[PDB]
């Protein structure tokens, strides 16, 4: 539950990476994501990874 | 005139420009000091100019600047290198003797003046023109500090009238012993309030405003600084506040 | 050396992860993790102008001349003097704009001053790059871009400017412009919005911003404070760029041809279609 | 109209219950409906 | 949370759909080997 | 440790063999007289 | 957590452990993979 | 006495002389009427 | 204040001599007549 | 806590075997190595 | 230790144990050791 | 729930097409493959 | 029972695919007339 | 020392500590360098 | 460890990407009609 020294934990098997780490962190990840790395690939990404079969004559 | 005559009248009349605006940035913070209160290595190829008189808004007396210079505020920084380069640290905890990232200075006690014959920065029961009497009305709400924990609930807001704005919010304790924090850090999206400077157990190390109605020159330092001493330290090492501190995009 | 009030703010770290090995102050001037990165940037760069002063002719930043590679040598290199030599004197002109926009970081977490400074300079970061890399990678070769000169490049941009007809027609350009002459526009009230109230005409007493209430409402009917015009220098100074990136992230690499010739676009309307009104009529 | 109930937000968990669930449950009404008017679009006209 | 709702999030459902629809139908109205609506002329 | 071991040359040496890597790549393949790929046509 | 000493740090016997594996064999097998190299470089085709 | 040691003592000698010596480089082979792979090319 | 001492003649004393030496040379090293270094043949 | 005399830190004995060993040993390990590859480096090429 | 005056630091003898004893290391290989190098310069080439 | 009812059902709702049909109207006037009422000679 | 589980069976399907799939490229490899850039060849 | 479990070893979580690092950004970023290459690699030369 | 790790993928997987890079090398690399680095003067 408390070290003391600091605000975290060791090991322990409940309580500790129980409902934290991927619940609250990195939430806006994914969040800001679907428009960003989405939304700049539409006419890039796709403009090189057809190339594969059809250049090839 | 002449195809060779006025880029003469510039090359002098203004090689020294870069000369004379120089010092007149370099009023302010000059002479250079050494690290202990010494007649330093010197200025510059611009060094400071003799001050000219200055007069102030309300009265204030004959402060000219530059002006006061010297070692008036305490300073607590062990001096780890006593060769002038080298970093200082301080004694025990850097939240406590002020050094660092956490900065003040101690002033007179006249608080900024308008105009109108009174104070500047005002909350709003100090100030009855603009209210509550539509709907649902949100001035009262908890809040988070960086330690990710609820951290106290503000409900009220010190008000502005000349940039109509806003510089404080404020905060009611359990007990009522007051305390400050800055304004444009603030980081609200819905319902609970989110600050990602210092942890919710030490909010009550920022200094009580003398009045809970006014804030004098000399307290408007620490009251805005001490949320800075919390973005250089703030914190070593492991774990949860890798994931707190670092990345984002704000 | 340093400021008399210099004294406190003296604290290690700043820098990420691996400790304080680099930010050791070098005088008036901060050495942090990318201090000597820049000195390392900056001390390989002035030989840059005198490189291509043996190989192109003139030894002197008048007429010396690295330049850009040719227009279709392909997704590669190029010659040397003429693409080879220039294309190495980016990645230190740009390596170098990146570790000085970023070593202020490591005073920015060392401190408590606001992040709105790595990001200023990356309006020139992102002005800078639109005529380096985002252009002339697509068209055919590194050829589509401007020499590094002082001389070199202003025949360039005139008598070799009118590809496109006349660039006035180009309208975020224009717009571009419609937001530059404007940054100048509000520095030369707001720099003078700050100078005239401790010496007013000498003697009186000093103003505060309840006369500047009472003297910009009495100038243009518009007093959005004085927050409002530190949003109105940063609303000056960086999108004048983005309007010109924009201006020619569509203007040779889609429109090589006359944008005098984009001005017909506007006079086709089913209204007033088959219809020669004036001057044009 | 959303995705669940009262209120949203929300949530918690929530981004592992709002960014899965609009574009493959909100497309179940969808893709469903896209599977079908796909099948002939493969032969008419990408062969001219 | 870091995505809204009450403001953000439903209008990525009802338009979402219609433009994603159309803005593809955009290029191929008048093509040269498609088609299927402007054959109706003879 | 004297030297920083999984700092200064672990990913920061590994861009120091970088750091002579590619720019001479536009000194070398560069060359006004020399390529030996790219003249397949002339 | 520091010494005294020289290295120290060192960190005696890890100046010999991780100066050893990643410092001596790095600069041993670089000599081996840059200048190795060198051999059909030198002439094909600087030679022309 | 004070500097460094354990510090900066291996590093103002590692990128420092890479700061003086290999970018020194670029002198000599700003050159090419000399230099060690363009002297054929004159 | 005012004027000090002991920093100016380390890094800037050496460069203010050399600053009054060097805008003085590239003139009298290229007079009509001067010169004084290229010419010592004929 | 930072003590007073010559000099700080440190760190006696440390002016022969840390101010000596790292630092006057560069008078050595790279100024006489010069000597020696100087002998394959002020031939070539100044001389054509 | 910290100080507070003139002109410390500073200071002694921090100042005469250190700057007397790394100072001429730069006011002497490049005073009249400079003078050395002008060996084989004074004589090539101010003379054709 | 979530956002407006009355702002986006009643009349906005009704620029969701009002707009959104004299867009479509506003292509086809100066057509003549349509037309159906520029001319209604005969 | 018996075999190996946390041994020979993540060892198991690492090299056997991979002799089964990668060795079997070499034979549509073998077709220079096929072949997925050959075609441009033949 | 082993354990019991599946994969134990594992060694949960030693199976989420050193399949991560080299194992998912090994082959990620086997993945972040291979795409890439191919989009020099796929059009030049293959048409001739 | 379900697999070795300081032992399989450390420079086993090194010799992974290796055993397959080079084997087709003196595929792409050869070929009677592609090279574009030999068939430069003939
Ligand atoms: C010296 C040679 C020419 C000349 C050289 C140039 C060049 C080069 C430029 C212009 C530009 C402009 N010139 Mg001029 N111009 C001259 C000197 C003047 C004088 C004057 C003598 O006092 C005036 C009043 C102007 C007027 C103008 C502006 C209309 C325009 C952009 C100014 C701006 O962005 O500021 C911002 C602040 C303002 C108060 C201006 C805002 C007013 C409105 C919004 C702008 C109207 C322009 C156009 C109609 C855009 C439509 C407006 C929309 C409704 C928003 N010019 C002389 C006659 N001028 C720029 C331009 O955009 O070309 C037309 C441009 O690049
Ligand atoms: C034919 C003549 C045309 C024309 C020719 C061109 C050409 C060519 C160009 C433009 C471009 C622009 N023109 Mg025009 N232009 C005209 C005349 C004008 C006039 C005018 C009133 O006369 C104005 C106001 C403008 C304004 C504009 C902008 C829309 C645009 C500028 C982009 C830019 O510079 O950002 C870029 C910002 C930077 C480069 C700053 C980056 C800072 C970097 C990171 C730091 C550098 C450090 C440095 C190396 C160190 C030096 C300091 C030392 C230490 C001392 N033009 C006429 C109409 N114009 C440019 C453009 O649209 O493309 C973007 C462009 O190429
Ligand atoms: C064989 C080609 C079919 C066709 C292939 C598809 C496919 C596949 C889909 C649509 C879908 C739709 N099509 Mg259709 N569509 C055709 C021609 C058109 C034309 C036109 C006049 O050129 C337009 C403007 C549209 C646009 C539309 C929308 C009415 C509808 C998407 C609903 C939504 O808002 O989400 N189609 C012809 C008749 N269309 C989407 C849909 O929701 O199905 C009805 C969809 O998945
Ligand atoms: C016979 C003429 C002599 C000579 C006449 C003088 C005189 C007089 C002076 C110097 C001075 C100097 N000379 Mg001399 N000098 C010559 C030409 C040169 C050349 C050259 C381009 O050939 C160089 C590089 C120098 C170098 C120098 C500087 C080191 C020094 C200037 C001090 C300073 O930095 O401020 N001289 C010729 C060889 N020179 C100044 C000095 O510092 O005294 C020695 C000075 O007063
Ligand atoms: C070749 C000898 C030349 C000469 C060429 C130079 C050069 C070069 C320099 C000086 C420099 C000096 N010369 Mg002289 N100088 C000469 C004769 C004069 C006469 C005179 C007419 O009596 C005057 C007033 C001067 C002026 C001066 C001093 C201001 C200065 C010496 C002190 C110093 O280093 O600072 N020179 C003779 C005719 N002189 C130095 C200087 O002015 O900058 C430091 C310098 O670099
Ligand atoms: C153009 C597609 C080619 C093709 C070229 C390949 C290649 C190459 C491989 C596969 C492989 C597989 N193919 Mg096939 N495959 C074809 C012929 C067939 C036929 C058939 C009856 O014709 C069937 C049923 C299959 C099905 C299969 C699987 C059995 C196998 C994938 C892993 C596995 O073992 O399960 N292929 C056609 C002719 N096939 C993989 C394999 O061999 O398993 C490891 C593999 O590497
Ligand atoms: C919209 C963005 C606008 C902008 C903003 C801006 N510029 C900024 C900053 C900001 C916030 C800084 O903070 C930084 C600064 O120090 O303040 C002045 C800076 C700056 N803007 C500068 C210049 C500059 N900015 C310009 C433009 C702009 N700056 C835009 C108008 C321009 C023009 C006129 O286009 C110039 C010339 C520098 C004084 C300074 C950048 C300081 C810096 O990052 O230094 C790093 C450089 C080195 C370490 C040198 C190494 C480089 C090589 C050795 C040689 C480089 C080769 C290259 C071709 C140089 C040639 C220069 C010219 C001949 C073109
Ligand atoms: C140092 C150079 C920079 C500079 C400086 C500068 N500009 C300045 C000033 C200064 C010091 C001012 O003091 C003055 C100012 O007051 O700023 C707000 C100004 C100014 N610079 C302006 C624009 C401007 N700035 C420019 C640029 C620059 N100015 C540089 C960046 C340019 C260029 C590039 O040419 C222009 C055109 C104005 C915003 C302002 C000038 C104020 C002025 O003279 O206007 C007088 C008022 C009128 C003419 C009112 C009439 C309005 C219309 C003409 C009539 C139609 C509308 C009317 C409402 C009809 C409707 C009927 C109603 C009755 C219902
Ligand atoms: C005391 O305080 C105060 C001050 O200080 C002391 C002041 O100075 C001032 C006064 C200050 C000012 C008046 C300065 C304010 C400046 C502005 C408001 C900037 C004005 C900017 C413009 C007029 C530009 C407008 C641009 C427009 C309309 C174009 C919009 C852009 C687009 C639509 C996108 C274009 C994109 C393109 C073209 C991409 C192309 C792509 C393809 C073709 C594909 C006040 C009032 C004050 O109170
Ligand atoms: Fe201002």
């Amino acid at each position: 539950a408390d070290k003391t020294i600091f605000n975290d934990h060791l090991n322990t098997n409940p309580k500790t990476n129980l409902r934290l780490w991927v619940a609250f962190q990195m939430m806006k990840g994914a969040g800001w994501a679907g428009g960003v790395f989405f939304g700049t690939l539409l006419l890039i990404g796709f403009f090189r990874v057809v190339g594969r079969m059809l250049p090839i004559q | 005139d002449l195809a060779s005559l006025a880029i003469y009248s510039f090359w002098i009349f203004l090689a020294g420009l870069i000369y004379y605006l120089q010092t007149e940035n370099m009023r302010e913070g000059y002479p250079l000091e050494n690290e202990d209160g010494t007649p330093a290595a010197n200025q510059g190829p611009f060094p400071l100019p003799k001050p000219k008189t200055f007069i102030l808004p309300h009265g204030r007396g004959t402060l000219t600047v530059p002006g006061p210079e010297s070692e008036d505020r305490p300073i607590a920084l062990a001096r780890t290198a006593v060769s002038e380069g080298f970093p200082h640290a301080p004694t025990g905890d850097p939240m406590k003797d002020g050094v660092g990232p956490a900065s003040w200075v101690a002033r007179r006690d006249l608080p900024e003046l308008d105009g109108h014959g009174h104070n500047k920065i005002k909350p709003m029961k100090a100030a009855a023109g603009f209210h509550v009497s539509a709907g649902k009305n949100p001035i009262g709400l908890p809040v988070r500090g960086c330690d990710l924990e609820i951290a106290g609930k503000v409900v009220d807001i010190w008000v502005d009238i000349p940039e109509q704005m806003a510089r404080f919010l404020e905060v009611e304790l359990k007990d009522g012993s007051t305390r400050l924090l800055p304004m444009q850090m603030v980081k609200v999206q819905s319902n609970r309030v989110h600050v990602n400077a210092l942890s919710s157990d030490l909010f009550a190390g920022i200094p009580t405003i003398k009045s809970p109605t006014e804030v004098t020159l000399l307290e408007e330092d620490k009251i805005c600084g001490y949320v800075a001493g919390g973005l250089m330290y703030a914190a070593p090492k492991r774990k949860s506040v890798v994931a707190a501190m670092l990345a984002e995009y704000a | 050396a340093l400021l008399s009030f210099e004294r406190k703010y003296r604290v290690p770290g700043g820098t990420l992860v691996g400790g304080n090995l680099f930010d050791f102050w070098v005088g008036p001037f901060y050495v942090g993790f990318f201090g000597v990165a820049t000195f390392f940037f900056a001390a390989l760069g002035i030989i840059l102008i005198a490189w291509s002063a043996v190989l192109q002719g003139t030894w002197n930043p008048q007429l010396i001349s690295v330049y850009p590679p040719a227009l279709e040598y392909g997704l590669g290199g190029a010659p040397l003097a003429k693409g080879g030599l220039w294309q190495i004197i980016t990645i230190c002109a740009t390596g170098a704009f990146v570790s000085w926009a970023l070593r202020e970081v490591e005073i920015c977490r060392k401190l408590g001053i606001g992040y709105h400074i790595p990001f200023a300079f990356a309006f020139a970061i992102l002005a800078y790059l639109t005529l380096v890399l985002f252009r002339p990678v697509m068209m055919g070769a590194w050829g589509y871009a401007f020499p590094y000169g002082i001389w070199t490049h202003l025949d360039w941009v005139s008598n070799t400017g009118y590809t496109y007809g006349n660039f006035h027609y180009n309208p975020a350009h224009m717009i571009a412009i419609s937001f530059f002459f404007t940054n100048a526009l509000a520095l030369a009230l707001h720099g003078a919005l700050v100078l005239s109230a401790a010496n007013p005409e000498k003697g009186k007493e000093m103003r505060t911003p309840d006369h500047e209430d009472t003297f910009f409402r009495d100038l243009v009917g518009y007093s959005i404070g004085t927050l409002g015009i530190h949003r109105l220098g940063l609303l000056l100074s960086l999108s004048a760029v983005f309007f010109s990136a924009l201006c020619m992230i569509i203007t040779g690499t889609i429109w090589f041809d006359q944008w005098v010739d984009w001005w017909q676009w506007w006079v086709k309307l089913p209204w007033w279609a088959n219809i020669p009104g004036g001057i044009n009529g | 109209a959303d995705k669940s109930d009262l209120g949203y937000t929300g949530l918690t968990d929530e981004q592992a219950q709002e960014l899965h669930s609009v574009y493959m449950s909100g497309l179940w009404l969808f893709s469903a409906v896209a599977i079908v008017a796909h099948l002939a679009v493969y032969i008419w006209r990408p062969w001219f | 949370w870091m995505i809204f709702d009450p403001r953000r999030v439903f209008v990525a459902q009802g338009v979402f759909l219609f433009l994603l629809a159309v803005m593809i139908h955009l290029i191929l109205l008048s093509t040269p080997s498609y088609n299927w609506l402007e054959i109706s002329a003879a």
